[PDB]
């Protein structure tokens, strides 16, 4: 029931995050706004688990390490940092970024645990009931794009919560904000593809997601450079579709 | 990284001023420009911000319409225009930058660099030379104090001295204050009883804006 | 969100360790910066995110706090650390600064030297009449001046001016001027400048009669 999962996830995410967005500007109750955001983030995971509970392969993909293809380890570790530093290099012909290598941007230990927790709470849902529901009705290629769109529009309430990444980028420039929502599209394709190449291993998707977040924190870049990064992501997403195009369009 | 602001302004009420802030040493379009007001006794007050390159602005509600923020990325200059000036607008005005935005570990939530400040004064006062008066002690110790009252001048500043600057010890020249629309200033000099009236003591008041220079000798009453 | 700083004034000596506090009327989630301001100069950044030192800032400065309560600590004060200090939140617009804290150089107490001056003959000639009272070289800075004409407390027509902490001996001075018309001045006899300072258990009075 693909029509039920996403619409139910869409509404639960939207009720909790927009409530947390109201508290985020409240001068009285701002102290608790982050504990309302938590179930909002955890929604796709709990919805997915409930639908499954209401198969052994979900258990398998959760605990079976043998599903993982070790040939994809270099691309799991290295691709995002490579993309980031390439973006800085591509920036240089255009004005600025000489300073950027310095990586001036970026307590240090707990924020890791939070990033790993968010990568977990997201992928348990997306790599659970979510993408399987789409791939059953659709070709892999349009299932991945339908996922990319939903996942992008899933971040939509964050624009309205005080001091969030989505908030600040739109606060600064309309182009910085749109660039983010545009970048979720090829990002949803790359992570998805990586999951299939490792036999739908949810654990690997967690690691990959976590690694994408980590490198985006440690190796910080300006919003102007992130626009270039988005393009690099489209070129990588396009290249991946071409390499596995038979897999992408087969029925 | 440097922010240089335009010079001091003297304005009639009802006019408009345009203060500039030139940026050097960084990419002008990628950082917030702040504007802050500072009056004596009111501390720092935030006016608004502009993101050059996007033109996005966040204003304090109090300065909406009063203050207008613009930015020119071809000359790396931010501007603030203050309209319908009144006495309340008299203050020092700063522009300041915020740090570059990063998701984690950034000085983005800080005003990390500031301009030197632009003094704005708004008044209807005509240029007026001070009337100044010698103050001898009461007609009836080890030390004696004398005075020099500088009353009714505009604008600032005046330069007050004692014996043409030769007498620099024991001198207190007080900050000018504004009664009505004109300034009043005073100065005291403390000397040993052996000095005055045995020796001549004169206060000298210069007021360049009215091109005046007056000397007043202190004589016993 | 309003921010409140305490104390407004802090007396200290070189080498001492001091702490300034900032209170927010609502939770600002560590979105808090501290600035330093010398007289006549622009504010400079010291600390942001409540806890992080800005570039170039000595490590004797440090910040802490969370939620609604924040503070700045300076360990072993240097001569250059004397001046003003402000806190500022970055949680939500409008940004508000704290009222500020002035860190002044500590000193031995000194009584004000009080002098009173009748109007000059030149001023009386032009129809004006000002009585001037200087209160010089006192410490600490707090002081009160009371004007009396023939025994009655007069509050109107008086302008005060205060110097900043002296750059040589670190004391303070005050000038109090009572302005009257020549007419009202000449219809009274006793004029009194009366000073209230900590170094004296009773007012210091300086007076004259027109005779
Ligand atoms: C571990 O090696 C690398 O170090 C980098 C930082 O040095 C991390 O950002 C990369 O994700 C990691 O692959």
């Amino acid at each position: 029931n693909p029509k039920l999962y996403f619409l139910s996830t869409f509404v639960v995410t939207y009720i909790l995050w927009f409530t947390g967005a109201y508290l985020s500007f409240s001068s009285t109750y701002s102290g608790i706004y982050m504990l309302i955001m938590l179930p909002g983030l955890m929604a796709p995971f709990i919805i997915s688990t409930i639908l499954i509970a209401k198969k052994k392969d979900f258990i398998n993909r959760l605990f079976n390490l043998k599903l993982i293809n070790l040939k994809t380890i270099p691309v799991v570790f290295l691709l995002m940092p490579a993309v980031i530093l390439l973006s800085i290099l591509l920036s240089i012909p255009f004005g600025g970024s000489i300073s950027q290598f310095q990586f001036s941007g970026g307590d240090f230990v707990p924020v890791l645990f939070l990033l790993l927790l968010a990568a977990t709470f997201e992928e348990l849902g997306w790599r659970g009931y979510a993408f399987d529901s789409l791939q059953s009705r659709y070709s892999l290629f349009k299932a991945s794009i339908l996922f990319g769109i939903f996942w992008s529009l899933w971040h939509f309430p964050l624009i309205f919560v005080n001091n969030s990444y989505q908030y600040e980028i739109f606060n600064q420039s309309i182009w910085y904000g749109l660039n983010f929502f545009l970048s979720i599209l090829p990002m949803g394709i790359i992570i998805t593809w990586m999951c299939l190449k490792n036999r739908k291993s949810i654990i690997l998707a967690i690691i990959f997601h976590f690694l994408i977040n980590l490198n985006q924190e440690l190796l910080a870049i300006t919003q102007d450079t992130k626009i270039i990064e988005t393009g690099v992501l489209f070129l990588v997403a396009a290249a991946i579709i071409l390499y596995d195009k038979k897999m992408f369009f087969e029925k | 990284v440097q922010l240089k602001q335009s010079g001091a302004e003297l304005m009639k009420p009802g006019a408009s001023v345009k203060i500039s802030c030139k940026a050097t040493g960084y990419k002008f379009s990628s950082y917030w420009i702040e504007w802050v007001k500072q009056r004596p006794g009111h501390g720092l007050e935030w006016i608004g911000e502009i993101f050059p390159g996007s033109g996005n602005t966040n204003y304090n509600e109090k300065f909406k319409g009063k203050a207008t923020l613009t930015a020119d990325t071809s000359s790396n200059t931010a501007y603030m225009q203050l309209s319908s000036l009144t006495s309340e607008d008299s203050a020092v005005y700063y522009c300041a930058r915020r740090g570059a935005f990063y998701s984690y570990g950034s000085s983005y939530y800080a005003m990390d660099f500031w301009g030197q400040g632009t003094s704005v004064t708004v008044s209807s006062a005509k240029t007026t030379p001070p009337s100044d008066y010698p103050l001898a002690p009461v007609c009836g110790g080890s030390s004696v104090t004398l005075g020099c009252l500088v009353k009714g001048y505009f604008p600032e500043p005046v330069t007050l001295t004692w014996n043409s600057g030769s007498l620099s010890s024991g001198v207190h020249t007080f900050p000018a204050v504004l009664q009505s629309d004109l300034y009043t200033l005073s100065s005291s000099v403390t000397v040993t009883s052996s000095t005055w009236p045995s020796q001549s003591i004169t206060c000298n008041v210069a007021h360049p804006a009215s091109s005046t220079k007056v000397d007043k000798k202190i004589e016993p009453r | 969100i309003q921010l409140t700083q305490s104390p407004a004034s802090l007396s200290a000596s070189v080498g001492e360790t001091v702490t300034i506090t900032c209170r927010a009327s609502g939770n600002i989630h560590n979105y808090l910066a501290w600035y330093q301001q010398k007289q006549g100069k622009s504010p400079q950044l010291l600390v942001y995110n409540a806890k992080t030192l800005a570039d170039g800032v000595p490590s004797r400065f440090s910040g802490s706090g969370s939620g609604t309560q924040y503070s700045l600590k300076i360990n072993s004060l240097q001569p250059e650390d004397f001046g003003n200090y402000y806190c500022q939140h970055f949680w939500s617009t409008p940004w508000t600064f704290g009222g500020g804290t002035k860190l002044e150089l500590k000193r031995a107490d000194a009584a004000p030297t009080v002098s009173i001056f009748p109007p000059s003959s030149e001023q009386l000639t032009s129809g004006g009449a000002s009585v001037v009272c200087f209160l010089n070289n006192f410490y600490p800075k707090d002081i009160n001046v009371k004007w009396k004409i023939d025994g009655s407390e007069r509050q109107n027509g008086v302008l005060n001016s205060w110097t900043d902490q002296d750059s040589k001996d670190s004391t303070y001075s005050m000038s109090s001027t009572l302005t009257l018309t020549k007419d009202e001045y000449e219809r009274h006899n006793s004029y009194t400048c009366e000073a209230t300072h900590k170094t004296s258990t009773s007012p210091i009075v300086k007076s004259f009669n027109r005779n």
